RNA sequence: AUGCCCCGAAACCCCCGGGCUACACGCGCGCUACAAUGGGCGGGACAAUGGGACCCGACCUCGAAAGGGGAAGGGAAUCCCCUAAACCCGCCCUCAGUUCGGAUCGCGGGCUGCAACUCGCCCGCGUGAAGCUGGAAUCCCUAGUACCCGCGUGUCAUCAUCGCGC
């Protein structure tokens, strides 16, 4: 249990989790600037009632956020490239304990294969692998049309998390592969605008045909 | 010939009721240690009977439950299918097996045209 | 000093003296519970009080009821409540605040009954 | 002959006292009647709904 | 030593404080230590029943609850006090059972 | 110090491996061939897993105080699916539970107060409470905040 | 070594002994495990090493279990029909026990005779929707 | 409760065998199997609605075991049902219709009841189906809530994978 003392114990000086305390960290873009939360706190999880508050949920920690996505994502109307993705066997839904010590594998695969604080990688993937165009359907004297509309900063924040965990889905499912070593794909890709990843692959595609539909 | 268990047809004749319910399954030999019916007992008296002749009638029976033993060897016995006596002969092979699985009463299902 | 906390049904009984520092749940360390994520749950009141109150007080504090999380979550509620209380600083009040809202307030969250209508997999669910 | 045979248990056994049907027959401490007569009886039994 | 645990039971709230105030007028009355009615968890019988009265409809269900009360009350041994406790007003509701323990 | 200021596993670690010296321990000769529970599924792997059932079961009258063979078939159940029906919750085995209970009487570690259950002896006590004191000595070597 | 046969039936080195012998149709899991522990190995070693003394031990265990330290109802077919001894039949002593139940219970004209004849379920099974 | 009509050894009653479970099949709803999150050994943080007298049954002892002999306490914050389950780790297995998954057979034991093959389940044994992510289209929930995970109990010897409610 000698690893698990030592990361109880190493947190002491309050640093996120375990290390990697979020000082260092910064944020590139402007936008996400008032909507990610940073602020040190020793776990990602509040069990907040931030559903109930309008937008109170940019009070939730990024990691928490991320959980999340990750915690919700199997079973559903989307069949990419003709596949059912879903948690058959131990889901992680309700078992955040579950997604907690995934996630936590996740950021030591980046620490070794990176040498970086992990939370400004996830800042990273999370600038480069935000949609900034959509399409939208308007209709006059019963003429639907489509329209380039821009995207809100929480939504962008919302679909780049979502196409984390569902990435991380997407790879793990059906293969030898195990769920930490991809999210730790996706997230790498996506933080060097690598277009093999899904996230930056999709809000191409997003920000395509909003591009053309003008 | 035949065998149950290792002993011959002639074994199982010779043989008392408590061992005769040792080498039977599970299920036969527990329904002989929790005792008969008197239906059953008194079935049991007109087939004694009849084996020894003194019953000529042609034995009828409903007892569905009743198990079969090597003292029925050889007696045509007819149990109640659900409309009338349909007859079986038993045979040294029948040992061990509730009546009741040899009157068919559910019938041959079929499938004709649909509608 | 005595101090209560409540999280949905785990109940956390504590009592805080003057000691070397030593901590118990249910009479048990605080840093061998085998669940790593409640073991900072439970140590993040006295992560933020300071090593100084930690080593200055004995606080031993038993927790029944709920699961596990919500045993860890009422032990760090009477963790707050009784350095809060044996100190009786309000600077330290404030930066749990600031930590969190609930550490001296706590979360009011009880669970609804199932109604009916396949009442099994909880109260809002239908049949198809 | 026209004795029904006696039965303590299954449900021609059980019987509604206020009734009569063989169906559902509520033994919450010692009740014996039928589900639907219950409610014909509630507010007796000092019964109130919440 | 020896006291006398009364076990008091009943549906409506007012009838066993009634006799509770009752008992504990007489104890005081008598000059005997009495140890104050313990409210002793109440039991909730729950009974659930479809409202239909047939097979047909949409499956409606009715839950109707007995909240049955009970009170603890210990006193001390005394003959002069335990005469004057088969002598009190019982409302019927009321369930009154008195037990003796060393 | 005392059990309750250790780990579990690693004082029934501790104490299977010391109990796996005494003679009076063993496992009988249908213990390798009788699954631990009813409701497992495959047998055990390990050859040791007979001692650290005494290990723990020890460990169980050391807390309890009086135990009987039922809640310990409880505790020990588990949950076995159950095919195309949902996964239940079952009892484990008495027998094996049983003859670890009466291999500990005799060695007097255990005894056994009728109806009431099998209690733990002081000599059983000792022996624990020594394992658990020699770990919380090396853990808190490991761990110096365990001196408090 | 890579192919081992044992009691006329070939299983793969790579997996462990209790798993190789678990392609024998006359061993199962725990079956292979009690046997190969009878033997007093392991049977977690992999099929590769199956030296031939050991092959024969197993065989001679599939031979007479019973007076190997196994008890009576680890074998499949306790109290056999025509011996009443419990014994553990292999390959072709099942598939020959099992015809033998056949035409013995459609002989007999069991309702399981009946439902064996037209390939029908016999323990209840409700044919209205399913199969 | 009952308008009206109809039978009166019957359109009455009683007893029993079967049926209400029968299948080339269509449809609905719940349960599970479609693994590496993983299956297996061992440790540990854990509740709660209610119930219990031919009952809860602790517990001694025997039998793998379902259970048998004895047995304390209990008619409800006093005794029992009592364990929750989810989880993590010390370790093993190594992406496979297989160490998934058990249907499906036959064997031998256990409980109940006059008796379960039509017509109960469980305990262990060789055995291993299909299923390896499923089209147009498609129903519903929105904060202790969706998701997901289990306990208990009603009715009740058993039968519900159900309903209830925790």
């Amino acid at each position: 249990a000698k690893p698990l003392n030592e990361r109880f114990f190493i947190p002491h000086e309050i640093k996120v989790m375990g290390r990697w305390s979020t000082e260092d960290v910064e944020v590139r873009d402007p936008s996400l600037k008032p909507y990610i939360n940073l602020e040190p706190r020793l776990l990602p999880h509040t069990h907040g009632r931030h559903a109930k508050k309008h937008f109170g949920k940019a009070n939730v920690h990024i990691v928490e956020r991320l959980i999340n996505k990750i915690m919700r994502s199997g079973g559903s109307h989307y069949k990419v490239a003709g596949h059912f993705m879903r948690r058959e066997h131990r889901s992680l839904n309700s078992k955040k304990v579950k997604a907690y010590e995934v996630v936590k594998e996740a950021f030591k695969i980046i620490e070794q294969r990176t040498g970086k604080n992990p939370i400004q990688v996830l800042v990273w993937a999370i600038e480069n692998a935000a949609p900034r165009e959509d399409t939208t359907s308007v209709m006059f004297g019963g003429i639907r049309y489509h329209v380039a509309v821009d995207i809100s900063p929480m939504r962008r924040l919302d679909v780049a998390l979502r196409n984390i965990a569902l990435g991380a889905s997407a790879k793990c499912y059906r293969n030898k592969m195990s769920f930490a070593e991809a999210l730790a794909e996706e997230i790498i890709l996506a933080a060097n605008k690598d277009p093999k990843s899904y996230a930056y692959s999709k809000k191409l595609e997003i920000e395509r045909i909003a591009e053309s539909s003008r | 010939e035949f065998r149950y268990r290792g002993y011959t047809l002639e074994q199982l004749m010779n043989m008392s009721l408590e061992e005769l319910a040792r080498l039977f399954p599970a299920r036969q030999r527990r329904s002989l240690k929790r005792g008969l019916t008197p239906e059953q007992k008194k079935l049991l008296r007109k087939i004694r009977l009849a084996k020894k002749g003194k019953y000529k009638k042609p034995i009828r029976t409903h007892c569905r439950d009743m198990i079969i033993l090597p003292e029925m060897v050889g007696l045509t016995i007819y149990v109640h299918n659900g409309k009338e006596f349909v007859p079986v002969e038993i045979k040294p092979e029948m040992i061990g097996h509730y009546l009741g699985e040899f009157a068919p009463t559910r019938k041959k299902v079929e499938h004709g045209a649909p509608g | 000093i005595q101090t209560t906390g409540k999280r949905k049904t785990a109940i956390a009984r504590a009592v805080i003296r003057e000691g070397k520092g030593r901590v118990r749940i249910n009479g048990k360390p605080v840093e061998i519970i085998e669940p790593e994520i409640a073991r900072f749950t439970i140590l993040e009141p006295l992560i933020l009080a300071g090593e100084e109150i930690w080593n200055s007080v004995d606080i031993d504090v038993k927790v029944e009821g709920g699961g596990f999380m919500g045993q860890a979550e009422a032990a760090r509620m009477a963790i707050a409540r009784a350095l809060v209380e044996w100190t009786g600083d309000m600077s330290l009040k404030e930066k749990f605040m600031k930590y969190d809202r609930t550490m001296l307030v706590g979360d009011p969250r009880r669970t609804e009954p199932h109604k009916p209508n396949r009442s099994t997999k909880g109260p809002r669910a239908k049949r198809q | 002959y026209n004795k029904r045979k006696p039965r303590k248990f299954g449900k021609g056994a059980r019987r509604c006292i206020r009734c009569g049907q063989y169906g559902p027959i509520i033994r919450i401490q010692g009740l014996m009647l039928c589900r639907h007569c219950f409610r014909e009886v509630a507010p007796k039994l000092g019964f109130r709904k919440y | 030593m020896q006291k006398a645990r009364i076990k008091i039971a009943s549906t409506n709230v007012r009838s066993l404080d009634e006799v509770a105030n009752q008992i504990k007028q007489i104890a005081e009355r008598t000059g005997v230590r009495m140890s104050g009615p313990i409210p002793l968890p109440t039991k909730r019988i729950r009974i659930t029943t479809r409202k239909s009265p047939d097979g047909e409809g949409s499956a409606t269900f009715d839950r109707w609850e007995l909240r049955v009360h009970k009170r603890l009350i210990d006193i001390e041994a005394d003959e002069r006090a335990m005469r004057q406790i088969m002598r009190i007003r019982v409302p019927e509701d009321v369930t009154i059972e008195i037990e003796l323990i060393s | 110090a005392t059990v309750y200021d250790v780990p579990g596993d690693l004082l029934v670690e501790r104490v299977a491996q010391r109990l796996k010296e005494i003679p009076e321990i063993k496992p009988p000769e249908w213990a390798p061939f009788v699954k631990t529970g009813r409701h497992k599924e495959r047998l055990p792997e390990q050859e040791d897993w007979w001692y650290y059932r005494v290990a723990s079961i020890l460990r169980r009258v050391y807390l309890d105080g009086p135990v009987g063979i039922e809640r310990l078939r409880t505790y020990y159940g588990g949950r076995k699916n159950r095919g195309h029906a949902p996964e239940k919750f079952y009892k484990a085995g008495g027998s094996i539970i049983r003859k670890a209970l009466q291999q500990l009487e005799a060695a007097g570690f255990v005894e056994k107060v009728p109806g009431k259950g099998r209690v733990i002896t002081p000599k059983g006590r000792s022996f624990l409470d020594k394992i658990a004191t020699e770990l919380k000595k090396e853990l808190e070597e490991i761990i110096p905040e365990l001196k408090k | 070594r890579h192919i081992v046969r044992v009691a006329g039936v070939d299983l793969d080195g790579n997996k462990q002994l209790r798993w190789a012998l678990t392609a024998i149709k006359g061993i199962g899991i725990n079956f292979a495990t009690m046997v190969c522990r009878v033997a007093g190995l392991d049977p977690f070693m992999k099929a590769g090493y199956l030296t031939d003394e050991q092959v024969k031990k197993i065989e001679e265990i599939l031979a007479d279990p019973v007076a190997h330290g196994i008890p009576r109802w680890a074998v499949n077919r306790p109290k056999d029909y025509e011996t009443g001894r419990d014994l553990h039949l292999i390959t072709a002593k099942l598939d020959m026990a099992i015809r033998e139940d056949i035409m013995r219970l459609r002989r007999i004209r069991a309702y399981r005779g009946i439902r064996h004849e037209l390939g029908l379920p016999v323990r209840g099974q409700r044919t209205r929707s399913n199969f």
